[PDB]
């Protein structure tokens, strides 16, 4: 079965890269503004320092993930003002200079879909949120530089110095990689652009509609903002004391008796903090395991052409485009899928004069009356010649060899 | 997390940033590569009398590829480079004695610890 | 070190030394002090065990990547970009370091680039010729076909290109002549 048409298709892929950086104060959360609790917590050995160190290691790692993902170009390439890409319309993904935050249309859709006082109560309880090192307006510049370097220089900008090349020949070189000759592009170019633009157009309509696609990027936000609620609820508990407010205990009891109640309260608040620290330490490893995969995919699918099956999308890979989303990266993979099929009767070889002729690069087929040789991933029949097949052995050992003739183009010229 | 006053002691060249309040660092208008990160795209560095300054970090040099629809760029010469890459493979192997670490040489401590089921093992 | 430092902490007991409590206290009063020290030290040991369990997986995630790099970069030639070093990959060498491995990657980078005026195809007599493997280039007057990653100009011949259709659909095709090497030798 040989395909006749093809089809270009664009599909999205979501990947979280980092989470929010938080830091709780052990002494402030456990005690508050009292000194007796401070002395007792000092009687406990070093439990607060380890927690403060772990919750700082996590926050440092969160700023290395984002650097490793996006910051892969050592220049900031800029697209030329004159847009002549042979018919491909990149306006939806290239930056819009109008709005002050230089982000494209799809990036704005993605930003509006995700939804990031609950914060104030946590803030007034020893909790805080450190800001990210790279502001989003600066990540939307790394992604723009990457996308502008991809569409004007190919895979060369990631392996040295960027070398320009027309986009049509870049598509020809990307077809030639997956097993389709160059002339399939040029003789159908006007078609392919019309198949690309539409493919992009259905993406934004799939984002502005009522669909749940950013769920994998919303789940981490929900989980991280949910753990804090339990961490704060655990502060409003008796744990065996008379009351959950340290001020009341210090107000209606002398030190030598209030000491045991304060101890009962500390031995529960410290454990409620330790559980949260451990949960965060596990989530950090999960998020880093995702961030490294994101970096690998960014470096292989975007900055080159992949040959690993089902890595950069379903089908055969042509290219990809990156976009930034809150705490994540969104890839747009462009692929190539055969469309219309036809049956044929094939043979492994052709016995001409007792010699077995094998195809050089292609496959023998027949429409029931005559035999041709064609490429594997498209239907383009050609005459069988000696400049198109190579001889090997004799037509006695091949299982299913058939009978036919070979053109031998050299002979008629001498005539 | 202090808006800039609410700070106890002031001084010279008080700077307000998106990451907090910066005291003791002059503000410049240039932009270099990040040396000491602060937050919200602010980095500080020590340079030339000598002073500590804080700026908005620069992503890198900006160039535009001379892209035209009938123009190509072919290399003519190459270079063989060699890089290095370090990877950890393993860490040290440790082991503890649960009885010795908690109690040590005492014998009544072992009898008292035996109540806890199987934590040591 | 921290696991040892936790020994020098009262945890609420009278004295952090186990013997000194029992030296100057009767059994059924010192029992609670010893029971407090026991649980304090037990929690201090559980914390260390958990931290080691997390760090072991953190290290194994890198050990597997090192095994993969040794299999692919060293025992063969890779094509995944930026995997075995910046640039096109040629070969790597391993070295051993305390608790780790050091890869020396040898890579190939183009150096000196020149501008050229190009063309998708050449059509000779109503037949469109496409390059078999290479790109058509020119220095402003004459046309050549070269390989992509190194400038080696070479004359266009019939056994250097291949024909497919007429030059009516190709967008930016330009006229030139094709050598046809058989004819002069036929003379
Ligand atoms: C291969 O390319 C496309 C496959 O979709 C076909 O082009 C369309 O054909 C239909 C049928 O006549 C027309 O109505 C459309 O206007 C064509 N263009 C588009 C963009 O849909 C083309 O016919 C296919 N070739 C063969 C031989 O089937
Ligand atoms: C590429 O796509 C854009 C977006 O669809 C096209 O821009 C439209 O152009 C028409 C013509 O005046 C306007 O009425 C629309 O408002 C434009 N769209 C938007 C979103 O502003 C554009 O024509 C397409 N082609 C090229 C070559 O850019
Ligand atoms: C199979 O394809 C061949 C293509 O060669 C068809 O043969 C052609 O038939 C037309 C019809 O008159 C002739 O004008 C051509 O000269 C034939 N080509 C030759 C002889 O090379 C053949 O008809 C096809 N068979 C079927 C069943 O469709
Ligand atoms: C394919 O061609 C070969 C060579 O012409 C055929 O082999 C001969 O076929 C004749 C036909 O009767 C026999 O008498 C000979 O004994 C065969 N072998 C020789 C000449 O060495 C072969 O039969 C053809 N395949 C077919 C017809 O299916
Ligand atoms: C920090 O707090 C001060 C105090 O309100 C803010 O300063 C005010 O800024 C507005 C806007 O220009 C002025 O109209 C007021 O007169 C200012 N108040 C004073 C006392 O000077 C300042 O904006 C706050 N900073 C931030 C980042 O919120
Ligand atoms: C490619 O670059 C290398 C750079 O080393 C050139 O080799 C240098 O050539 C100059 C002039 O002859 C010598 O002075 C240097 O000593 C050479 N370098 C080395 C390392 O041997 C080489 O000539 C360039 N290629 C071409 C075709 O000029
Ligand atoms: C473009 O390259 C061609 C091929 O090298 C140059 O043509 C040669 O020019 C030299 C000096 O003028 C002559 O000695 C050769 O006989 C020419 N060869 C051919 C095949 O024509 C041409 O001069 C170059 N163009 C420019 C502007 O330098
Ligand atoms: C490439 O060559 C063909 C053939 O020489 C050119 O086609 C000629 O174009 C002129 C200009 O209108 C016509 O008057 C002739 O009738 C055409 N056919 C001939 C001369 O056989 C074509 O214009 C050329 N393309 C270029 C130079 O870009
Ligand atoms: C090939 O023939 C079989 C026989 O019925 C049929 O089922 C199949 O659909 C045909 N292939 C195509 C691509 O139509
Ligand atoms: C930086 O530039 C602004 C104007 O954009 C100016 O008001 C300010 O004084 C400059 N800072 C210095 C230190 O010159
Ligand atoms: C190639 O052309 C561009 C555009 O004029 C120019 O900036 C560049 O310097 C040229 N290349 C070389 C090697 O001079
Ligand atoms: C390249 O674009 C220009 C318009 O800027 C056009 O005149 C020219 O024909 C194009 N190149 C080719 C090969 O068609």
């Amino acid at each position: 079965a040989i395909p006749t048409n093809f089809t270009i298709s664009v599909t999205t892929e979501i990947l979280p890269v980092s989470m929010t950086k938080t830091s709780v104060d052990c002494t402030m959360y456990i005690c508050g503004d009292s000194t007796e609790c401070s002395n007792l917590l000092l009687q406990y050995g070093s439990f607060c320092t380890q927690l403060n160190r772990a919750l700082t290691g996590i926050a440092v790692e969160q700023d290395k993930n984002t650097q490793e993902v996006f910051a892969q170009v050592k220049q900031i390439y800029k697209t030329p003002p004159i847009k002549d890409f042979g018919g491909f319309n990149f306006s939806q993904i290239l930056p819009d200079p109008s709005k002050p935050s230089k982000r494209s249309f799809i990036e704005d859709l993605l930003f509006n879909k995700v939804t990031l006082d609950l914060i104030c109560a946590q803030k007034f309880n020893g909790l805080t949120v450190l800001p990210p090192l790279l502001t989003d307006e600066m990540i939307a510049q790394y992604t723009s530089a990457l996308l502008a370097g991809t569409i004007t220089s190919g895979w060369t900008f990631g392996a040295g110095a960027a070398l320009q090349i027309p986009f049509a020949m870049q598509m020809a070189y990307r077809f030639n990689g997956i097993g389709v000759t160059q002339n399939v592009l040029y003789e159908n170019q006007k078609l392919i652009a019309n198949q690309f633009n539409s493919a992009i157009g259905k993406i934004q309509d799939s984002l502005s509609s009522t669909a749940s696609a950013l769920g994998k990027l919303q789940d981490v936000v929900n989980q991280n903002a949910q753990a804090l609620n339990t961490l704060v609820k655990q502060l409003s508990s008796n744990f065996g004391a008379i009351s959950s407010v340290l001020n009341d205990i210090l107000s209606r009891l002398d030190p030598p008796e209030a000491e045991v109640q304060i101890d009962r309260l500390i031995t529960g608040r410290l454990q409620s903090l330790q559980t949260y620290v451990t949960q965060q330490l596990i989530r950090a490893a999960e998020i880093r395991a995702s961030a490294n995969l994101a970096a690998t995919k960014m470096s292989e699918c975007v900055l080159g052409q992949s040959k690993r099956v089902d890595f950069c999308g379903k089908g055969y890979h042509l290219m990809s485009f990156p976009q930034s989303a809150p705490h994540g990266v969104v890839f747009l993979h462009v692929t190539y899928v055969p469309a219309q099929e036809k049956n044929f009767t094939t043979a492994p070889a052709i016995c001409h004069d007792g010699k077995a002729h094998f195809p050089r690069e292609g496959v023998f087929v027949s429409n029931g009356t005559h035999w041709f040789v064609t490429q594997r991933n498209f239907y383009e029949p050609q005459i069988i010649t000696t400049d198109n097949t190579f001889v090997s052995g004799n037509c006695d050992v091949v299982i299913g060899i058939v009978n036919n003739t070979v053109y031998d183009p050299l002979q008629p010229e001498l005539d | 997390d202090v808006n800039c006053w609410r700070v106890y002691s002031t001084g010279s060249n008080v700077f307000q940033t998106r990451a907090g309040c910066l005291i003791g660092a002059e503000h410049v208008n240039n932009s270099y590569e990040c040396d000491i990160p602060i937050g919200a795209g602010i980095c500080a560095s020590y340079q030339t009398s000598q002073s500590i300054i804080a700026y908005t970090m620069s992503l890198g040099a900006e160039n535009s590829v001379a892209y035209s629809n009938n123009s190509i760029a072919i290399p003519t010469n190459f270079t063989i480079s060699v890089t290095t890459e370090i990877l950890p493979v393993s860490m040290t192997k440790t082991s503890v004695d649960c009885t010795m670490y908690i109690c040590g040489d005492s014998t009544e401590c072992s009898n008292l610890l035996l109540q806890y089921g199987s934590f040591c093992t």
